[PDB]
């Protein structure tokens, strides 16, 4: 959604990232209610591409355009009028969150209003000309996902933001128990949800199609994807949710999507945090989680990898896809089926044949499982010109393999909240060492307190005071009259049941005494202990020496993300292997078993160090060095002593190099010339 | 320079970069910012060749000057005199001694021909020029006092 | 001020599978630690049964429908995961369940074998329309923990046969209380009440009896001595 | 003064192999020269003490230093 | 409201919206409408004023 | 130690595991070997562990902005795909663990690995060769937990008590486990002010030569006045280091590290880093430090405040209404008025806090974070810039626990994007100073002992002034502090105060106050006179190692490194496209003719000053009597 | 169901009255499931006799020194709370302590009643000046753990009582660790540490056996219940 939302200023005809200065990439006071001065990349993209806000459209001769109300003689009116930024400059327009009183006149007498020259100032309330229609109007649709938007610092919620985009799908998708009122509208105009065109009742659910039939009469049948490929490898699996016979009225959601539940979009999942440091392995913004999330699945994802090999021609003849490879064990080959292509269902180890295929020279040149993947079969498609397949010219066959992995939580991955509070995970407990309720109920997550303070997004502890607030339900005595903290509560929030969800919109939500009443408010647990004081503390107990903490500690729940960054593909390993050939150093890649680069920087390093032996070993044995190479493996695999470099094979080149040119290059010993 | 001499000026040198340093919160220790600076008045222009084999106006390594003009005072000829420059980084870099360096960083063949006809031979003192030729770097591990 | 008095233990119950167990007179600062020893066995070393594979007729692999039921296979195993059984013997056990046309497969449609019951029927496994046939296949075994669902290609090489995760773990909840009962003040003692809550396939006695069989053995070490 | 059990690689502990030499890159050369000889007599005056069951011929070669075992000529 | 099957979230917001979200991806979908003179793109025109749309 | 995965470790150790597989006759042919590692046949895994055993790895995390950057560890093996680093050499890595990567490598010959063991250790490395200070010591959670420990805090449990002709004292205990007894039952608070016999732990210097005539020895008893947790703390010190009895804030732990460094073995500190890092983590879990929107408090004075500085904004306005004052002048006045509203606010919030809050109890400890960013999150952001630069005239009074309008967050954002924009152009500007200074420092190597020569430079080591005392410079650490005499001090009488050639350190330093030296000739690179590179005698001590640099060693990278590695932290030139920091430093380095250049005196002499309209003129008569 | 293999108990000595053992290999997270509770017992579980209360003449009130003894009277009640007593009587023991003349009065001045005694005769209890004296009344009991000084509010009755923390337990320090061992390719089994430092009537031994002996039996109140589906080793 954000992707088809983008604003890019590089491109053909446009700039670059390699000399676009800091001009082009600064917020601009034009930018309110047209650009999201918030969601935009933090490499070299800075500034340089950002997202359209939620309430601008596009003028036709391409320039952005926002609504505001109109006013006039200091009352607020009901026509709206889209403004372009040279036809804003020439108004004042007031803050949305202004007051008014009946008919719209403003309660006080001064008001803030935004100036041509994007200045901000108490005019007089007679003196406005046009008002924001909402108080997020310049909030990009990202950036209005983040609860308590306004406690978080700016560069956090940058981070936040673009974190949201890059949180995998999960096995089951939750939806947040602190969320803002975006979520439904996002969810639904992303389009992985299927919703039902026009009004009627289910006539058939399955999990691969559904079927309405509408007041007209006539029929209407839906598809839903099961266990697609993203582009990403992210599983866009899609779910049924109505009932057989239910009403289905036009614009209802029928189906989730990966991220969806009952509609709305669930990009993550709901944890028991306590915030504390704890032993040291949380530290450095590391995170502890219970080993629950790894036995319950509530983190698990599944990724599905996409193999191709295609049969082609040769001077030498045509290439066959066969199962008849040479010399290979009989075992290898036995869940290859009669054409060659691995069946269904079979279990694929680390560099197990996918589909074997044989060239004229034949040779062995099947599609093998690439280092560290495996998974389950998933499906197979395939493609042969005697099909009228329209593959380009010079093949004959094409065959894809899709290999489905289910991934638990593991060490070293990435996990965030939505207000950029990234960590990755150091420790994984088993569940009786977590710290634990005197209810004996154990926290989920163990967030480090040393990261709040400095990092100014203290959004996040809010979220979770309200998100306790939600887990729990509450309910403000009424009985002689309103308290004073609640008196701007609508009535339908003076109670709610446990485990009800809540919308705090991101600049017209919750207030710090609300929040603080509602934790006053909490109903109590299951035998009628309140569990978490009115602070939004608890008195944990530890889960290893059984002994209370001397303390009470935050308590509440945060909603979670699991981050792309999963570890399975971050690590690389190398000893030798496939070299560059027009020059004879290593290669480098993820798939193609490339080693690390040793830039100048790590060689000042070493020679600060004086380590001389270890950086000409890096120098010239690791890197360029053919006849080192096959030397030095030798001596290791004879486990005999490595040899000590003579003459080095650069210098003898460049002699020659020289040479060529008529230059008398001659070595000299420190007793005479040599 | 011209005033209060070579020494007040790497003093000079020295206090102001450390003021700068200071004035910021930083703690480097004094020794690297005279490691650094003696390297920016290393080198002297010759004024008259005397009774040596220095051509004038042209730089000259201190240390090699006062060897030579030692030599030909010891030997009965007037010793060179030279004036202190004072050079910044980049073009004390450029004055580098080494033609393997020189040559790795500066134009190639200007380097090697002025190389080639005064028939320098290069003693491999720094560290890049031993990386060139892939040799040991000749400090720490690599000196001959510990190989 | 030296005690000749030494601790007992009884029961308050609170459910079916819920009570409170009650140790005093203990020492002073000495409940807490107790209870944290008890509470850890019972949530680590308590045996139980649960499924270990399944098979389904027309199911090669995990990540498949079946025609005719509203759920996949993924969501009829994480269903399957709220699944409480207690087979009486160790070795595995395989249970059947057939179903055709519209209704909901609950897991009182399972007909287990003798020495192994299904504690919950009214639990939700599937829905089937008209079009609907689900034949299951479960293996059930007795185990410790927790343990990830065994590679198909190391337990056996049986192609169609998809493991699953398994908890062998009947206890389900567990906490302590430390209070001061201390006998007229005149000198200190602590009373422990440990909150014991399992699946109902074990009760809540059976269970701490095996946490504190499981205790003494391993605080005999120092017994075996001179 | 004293200090606790050196652990792993610690032992023998850096400064009494120090001690036994005029600088720490003198120290490298001291051990390595002695480590190819002790890996050469694997191969083909060896190892001066008790070696362990897979112990490295740099940890003899360090520990026979520590014992004042061998003597050296700086170049 | 706007959707039928919303599940029921208790807001905090005390000022109403009088505006709704607009379609999310209307900048997409109303540019290429335009490209191809979709009839439903030309009504819009026409009602918005435009004079004989292109 | 570091934490290798198992199969990162197999796939690098992979030929010296294929040795031991062969060796073993796991395997018969190397060739089968290859594949049966490749397959990872369960046998290999516990060869692994004996040929992964003491052969260092060498770590590194990008960028390596000076030598530390690149350490060596010993690789323990460790289920999972995240590498386990050690907490203290991550400020040395400049590491943090939100998604990091560092890369392994392996050295091969017995010549690397010697140079691993010995030189790039870990454990060999503690302190920065840029000052001499400690860099692998306690941080953010170890500090918080140590200070939490050894704090005093009066009116808790147990605590002591005077005579009072009815009880004894009633907080005396006969050893330090007694108190362990006490604390564990509740009775006595780790942080309660005691008594306490103590016979492992050596007196204080004041005590020691009062109550033992021929010093304390292991076992001989007296009385300390102090707290549980400072003897607890103490105990993780060498048995023969005096008792401290502080309050452990960062800057003490840092003084305690660089007394072990001095004048223990580098095995000794090493060990102790280690036991202070389990107790910081320890007393840092059992602290209590806690955020909660509870304790983040708001000083009552601040509306009060901000009512006085409306009122003078309000009578700025008028002045300006009137005619009286510039559109330009009105933003400076109203930016200084909201200057001094945000200190006020500052002020206000530093005195309202408890000491014993978690919020200010972290900034407080030294542990992390700043009183500025506590105003920020308490008090009010205060004034934010527009894209020119310039300070927005109106401020921004809300702070971000009550939320920030629409508005103010909006004009706050433009920082925000500057910030992250130009933080590349930063790195880039060091960098190039970095490799300039690395070019210019090619060949500057330790060649020789000492080239003989009696020439220096003068250090000024403290000023007399009116009380005519030992007003010591501050600077004086990066001056005089760790190098070589050029010639002997000598007092007014004729006796010499320290040796020529010797060590000038802490202790030279105070037997030089104490004797009335306030100057000293001091030997320097500046004059060495060596042939090529420099001696060791005229460069001094290493500040890495603290002892006379070892010939051979490349002082010239390891004084580039130094320089450049702080660049990032001088203010840098204009990207908006005199200001001091890297400008200046570039233009100090490369000679080059200062932009605000000023004349200075050719002669001494006498000034006659003939001022101008809007020029001066300067004339100097010598006292030489020339022209 | 059986288990990998049962754990070893193993013991080293740094000294005549500490020792260190170690339980190795144990099952994962165990090592935190007995170390805290085993600590805990030593401490607290163990009884033993201890000086209650005392009274030295001459200080009736005003308790800050005594003539003729260079010590204060603070530090003689520390030195008495160091007295290794022991008594095989339950009910209190009033004992007596009197010496006179210059020099040194320590534990082996004490001449204890019958099933009462004195393990550390040799520690210093006073110095005594020139024609100096001091006499002491010690009140004696048995009991487990650590007792603060006694509440006392019972005085007045006589004059000079000075209550005195009770330590009883004959274990002085305990201290307990957990580390990571290999017992196959699994990883990240628990290797169990505890130091343990006891007054000279005891052996660490003998206190490590009665602890583990009282946990063995309090556990055993769970198995009464029922004995089914244990570990069985
Ligand atoms: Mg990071
Ligand atoms: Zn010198």
């Amino acid at each position: 959604l954000t992707h088809k939302r983008r604003l890019s200023a590089l491109g053909p005809g446009g700039l670059s990232r390699e000399r676009a200065g800091l001009e082009v990439r600064d917020v601009h006071p034009s930018h309110y209610g047209r650009m999201c001065p918030i969601e935009t990349p933090e490499g070299p993209n800075i500034g340089l591409i950002g997202s359209l806000s939620v309430y601008a459209r596009v003028n036709p001769f391409g320039f952005i355009e926002t609504p505001y109300r109109k006013v006039e003689n200091g009352v607020v009116t009901d026509q709206i009028d889209y403004l372009t930024a040279d036809e804003e400059d020439r108004h004042v327009v007031a803050q949305a969150n202004s007051p008014t009183d009946e008919n719209g006149r403003f309660t006080e007498d001064r008001v803030m209003v935004r100036k041509k020259g994007g200045e901000v100032e108490f005019v007089s309330a007679d003196q406005v000309d046009y008002m924001d229609v909402s108080p997020r109007q310049m909030v990009s649709v990202a950036t209005a996902m983040i609860p308590f938007l306004e406690h978080d610092d700016a560069n956090r919620a940058l981070m936040g933001a673009n974190m949201q985009r890059q949180a995998v799908p999960l096995v089951r998708s939750e939806a947040p128990l602190v969320g803002t009122g975006m979520e439904l509208r996002a969810a639904i105009d992303a389009g992985d949800v299927v919703v039902a065109d026009k009004t009627g009742v289910i006539e058939e659910v399955s999990a691969d199609y559904i079927t309405v039939m509408a007041d007209d009469g006539t029929r209407q049948s839906y598809r839903l994807r099961k266990f697609a490929r993203s582009n990403h490898g992210t599983c866009a699996n899609q779910r049924p949710i109505v009932d057989a016979g239910q009403r289905v009225e036009a614009g209802q959601v029928i189906a989730d999507g990966p991220c969806t539940q009952n509609g709305e979009m669930a990009l993550g999942k709901n944890l028991l945090v306590a915030i504390m440091p704890w032993e040291g392995h949380n530290y450095e913004d590391a995170i502890i989680l219970s080993n629950r999330l790894v036995e319950e699945d509530v983190l698990t994802s599944i990724h599905i990898e996409e193999h191709e090999i295609d049969a082609r021609d040769t001077k030498l003849g045509a290439e066959e896809i066969t199962r008849d490879i040479p010399n290979v064990s009989d075992e290898v080959l036995a869940d290859l089926d009669e054409r060659g292509i691995v069946r269904i269902g079979a279990e694929v180890r680390d560099g197990d044949i996918l589909v074997g295929k044989v060239t004229p020279k034949v040779r062995d040149t099947s599609l093998k499982v690439p280092h560290g993947e495996s998974g389950k079969v998933i499906g197979i498609r395939v493609f042969s010109r005697e099909d009228d397949d329209e593959l380009p010219a010079g093949v004959n066959e094409l065959v894809r393999v899709y290999v489905a992995q289910k991934r638990k939580i593991s060490d070293g991955d990435k996990l965030a909240g939505r207000h950029g509070n990234k960590g990755v995970i150091g420790k994984i407990l088993p569940v009786e060492d977590m710290p634990f309720l005197p209810d004996g109920t154990p926290v989920d997550i163990i967030l480090n307190t040393h990261g709040v303070p400095r990092r100014m997004n203290i959004g996040q502890i809010l979220e979770t005071h309200l998100g306790w607030v939600a887990k729990a339900g509450w309910n403000i005595d009424v009985a002689a009259g309103v308290p004073d903290w609640a008196s701007k509560l609508p009535e339908e929030l003076y109670s709610a049941p446990a485990d009800s969800t809540v919308a705090t919109p991101v600049f017209d939500g919750a207030q710090e005494g609300e929040l603080a009443g509602l934790l006053g408010s909490t109903l109590p647990n299951r035998d009628g202990e309140v569990m978490v004081d009115a602070d939004g503390k608890s008195t944990l107990f530890d889960g290893r020496s059984g002994e209370p903490f001397p303390y009470p500690v935050t308590v509440g729940y945060m909603y979670i993300l699991k981050l792309h960054h999963l570890v399975d593909d971050k690590i690389h390993a190398r000893s030798t292997g496939p070299y560059s050939m027009i020059t004879q150093q290593p290669l480098g890649g993820k798939a193609q078993f490339g080693g690390q680069r040793f830039g100048e920087m790590e060689c000042w390093a070493m020679q600060a160090y004086g380590a001389a032996y270890t950086l000409q070993e890096l120098l010239t044995i690791k890197s360029d060095d053919t006849v080192g190479r096959v030397k030095v493996y030798e001596a290791i695999v004879k486990g005999e002593n490595i040899p000590e470099p003579g003459i080095p094979e650069s210098f003898k080149v460049l002699l020659k190099e020289l040479q060529s040119l008529c230059l008398n290059v001659e070595v000299l010993s420190s007793d005479g010339a040599a | 320079l011209r005033v209060q001499g070579p020494r007040e000026v790497q003093i000079h040198l020295v206090k102001e970069v450390q003021e700068v340093y200071r004035a910021q919160g930083v703690s480097i220790h004094d020794k690297h910012i005279e490691v650094i600076v003696r390297q920016m008045l290393r080198r002297v222009t010759i004024i008259d060749s005397g009774s040596t084999e220095f051509l004038p106006g042209s730089l000259t390594e201190r240390a090699e000057f006062e060897a030579e003009n030692r030599r030909v005072v010891a030997e009965g000829g007037e010793p060179a005199a030279g004036r202190p420059v004072l050079m910044g980084i980049t073009k004390a870099s450029l004055a580098t001694d080494s033609w393997l360096s020189a040559a790795s960083f500066q134009e190639t063949t200007r380097v090697l021909t002025d190389a080639a006809i005064n028939c320098r031979s290069d003693k491999l003192n720094g560290l890049k020029e031993n990386v060139i030729i892939g040799k040991l770097i000749p400090a720490g591990t690599g000196i001959s006092r510990y190989r | 001020m030296l005690i000749s008095q030494r601790p007992t233990l009884s029961e308050e119950t609170v459910a079916e599978n819920r009570s409170r167990f009650v140790i005093e007179p203990l020492e002073p600062g000495f409940g807490y630690t107790l209870g944290n020893s008890l509470r850890r066995t019972l949530l680590s070393s308590i045996p139980g049964a649960a499924v270990t594979s399944i098979r389904i007729d027309g199911v090669l692999h995990e990540f498949t429908t079946v025609p005719g039921v509203k759920e996949d296979v993924t969501d009829i195993i994480l269903n399957l995961k709220g699944l409480v059984v207690s087979s009486d013997d160790d070795e595995p056990v395989t249970m059947y369940l057939r179903k055709q046309g519209p209704g909901v497969v609950t897991a009182g449609d399972i007909v287990p074998p003798a020495g192994v019951t299904v504690h919950n029927p009214d639990m939700h496994i599937a829905t089937l329309n008209d079009k609907g046939k689900l034949e299951v296949e479960l293996v059930v075994e007795r185990g410790r923990g927790y343990v990830p669902a065994v590679q198909n290609k190391a337990s056996g090489a049986e192609i169609g046969r998809i493991p699953v995760d398994s908890i062998y773990s009947p206890v389900l909840k567990v906490t302590y209380k430390v209070e001061a009962t201390r006998v007229e003040q005149r000198t200190d003692f602590d009373k422990l009440i440990i909150d014991v809550e399992t699946k109902n396939s074990i009760s809540p006695r059976d269970a701490l009896a095996s946490a504190g069989g499981t205790l003494v053995e391993l605080f005999g070490l120092a017994r075996e001595l001179n | 003064s004293a200090y606790d059990t050196p652990l792993g690689i610690t032992n023998p502990p850096i400064d009494e192999l120090l001690s036994r030499a005029s600088s720490k890159y003198a120290l490298v050369i001291y051990a390595a020269k002695r480590a190819r000889q002790i890996n050469d007599y694997y191969n083909q005056v060896g190892p001066l003490v008790e070696p362990g069951l897979q112990e490295k011929p740099l940890s003899i070669a360090l520990r026979e230093i520590h014992g004042d075992l061998l003597e050296h000529t700086e170049g | 409201n706007s959707v039928p099957g919303a599940p029921n979230r208790v807001s905090f917001a005390k000022l109403r919206e009088p505006l709704e979200v607009p379609g999310l991806l209307d900048v997409q979908t109303d540019s290429f409408e335009w490209l191809v003179g979709s009839d439903r793109w030309r009504q819009a025109a026409i009602d918005r004023g435009e004079e004989n749309p292109v | 130690q570091c934490g290798l995965p198992k199969l990162m470790a197999l796939e690098l150790f992979k030929p010296f595991v294929m040795k031991r597989l062969v060796d073993l006759n796991h395997a018969q042919n190397i060739k089968s070997a290859k594949r049966m590692v490749e397959r990872q046949r369960p046998q290999v895994w516990d060869v692994l562990e004996e040929v992964i055993a003491e052969h260092p790895v060498l770590l590194n995390r990008a960028p390596t902005l000076h030598r530390l950057g690149i350490q060596a560890f010993e690789p323990q093996l460790v289920e999972g795909k995240a590498i386990q680093l050690h907490p203290l050499v991550c400020e040395a890595f400049n590491a943090d663990f939100d998604g990091d990567q560092m890369a392994v490598h392996l050295p091969l010959s017995a010549e690397a690995q010697a140079e691993a063991r010995i030189l790039m250790l870990s454990s060999n490395n503690i302190l920065s060769p840029a000052s001499g200070k400690p860099l692998a010591m306690p941080r953010l959670d170890m500090v918080t937990g140590l200070y939490y420990l050894t704090t005093l805090v009066e009116g808790a449990t147990g605590e002591y008590q005077a005579a009072t002709k009815d009880a004894p004292e009633q907080g005396v205990y006969s050893s330090p486990a007694e108190a362990i007894m006490a604390m564990d039952r509740g009775a006595l608070s780790v942080r309660a002010k005691i008594k306490v016999r103590l016979t492992e732990l050596r007196p204080p210097t004041d005590l020691e030569a009062q109550l033992f005539e021929n010093g304390w020895k292991p076992g001989d008893a007296w009385t300390a006045e102090t707290t549980l947790g400072r003897v607890m703390f103490n105990e993780l010190l060498p048995k023969s280091y005096p008792f401290v009895n502080e309050q452990m804030h960062k800057k003490v732990q840092a003084r305690i590290i660089n007394d072990l460094a001095e004048r223990f073995p580098m095995i000794v500190v090493a060990q102790t880093v280690d036991k202070l890092k389990d107790a910081g983590f320890y007393w840092a879990t059992r602290s209590g430090v806690t955020v909660s929107m509870a304790d983040v408090l708001v000083p009552p004075q601040k509306q009060e405040i901000l009512e006085r500085h409306e009122a003078e904004a309000d009578a700025i306005e008028r002045k300006y209404q009137r005619g009286a004052l510039n559109h330009t002048e009105r933003n400076e006045s109203l930016v200084k008025i909201w200057q001094d509203a945000t200190e006020e606010v500052g002020k206000a919030l530093e005195e309202f806090y408890p000491a014993d809050n978690p919020i200010i109890t972290i900034v407080k400890s030294g542990a992390t974070g700043n009183l500025t960013q506590t105003r920020t999150l308490a008090g009010m952001k205060g004034l934010v810039t527009n894209p020119k630069g310039e300070f927005i005239p109106r401020p921004i009074k809300s702070s971000f626990r009550e939320g920030l309008t629409v508005l103010e967050y909006f004009i706050n954002t433009h920082g925000a994007r500057k910030g992250l924009a130009d933080t590349a152009l930063r790195t880039a500007d060091s960098g190039y100073l970095t490799r300039r200074l690395v070019d210019v420092s090619q060949d500057v190597i330790v060649r020789e002992h000492d080239c003989e020569t009696e020439r220096g430079i003068n250090v000024t080591l403290a000023e007399r002034g009116p009380d005519g005392t030992l007003i010591r410079d501050a600077h004086v650490e990066t001056s005089a502090f760790a190098r070589t005499l050029a010639t002997d001090a000598v007092d007014a009488n004729g006796n010499v105060i320290i040796e020529r050639g010797h060590d000038l350190g802490d202790p030279a330093i105070d037997a030089l106050l104490a004797a009335g030296i306030t100057t000293v000739k001091v030997r320097s690179v500046l004059t060495c006179t060596s042939a090529t590179g420099v001696c060791a005698m005229c460069y001094g001590r290493s500040m890495a190692t603290g002892k006379l640099v070892d010939i051979g060693e490349a002082v010239g990278i390891v004084a580039a490194q130094s320089i450049g590695e702080p660049g990032t932290q001088l203010t840098m030139r204009t990207f908006h496209q005199i200001v001091g920091g890297l400008p200046r430093v570039q233009e100090l380095f490369e000679a080059r003719v200062p932009r605000n250049k000023a004349p200075i005196a050719d002669v001494a002499g006498r000034v006659r000053l003939e001022e101008s309209d809007k020029f001066f003129k300067i004339t100097i008569v010598p006292d030489d009597g020339g022209e």
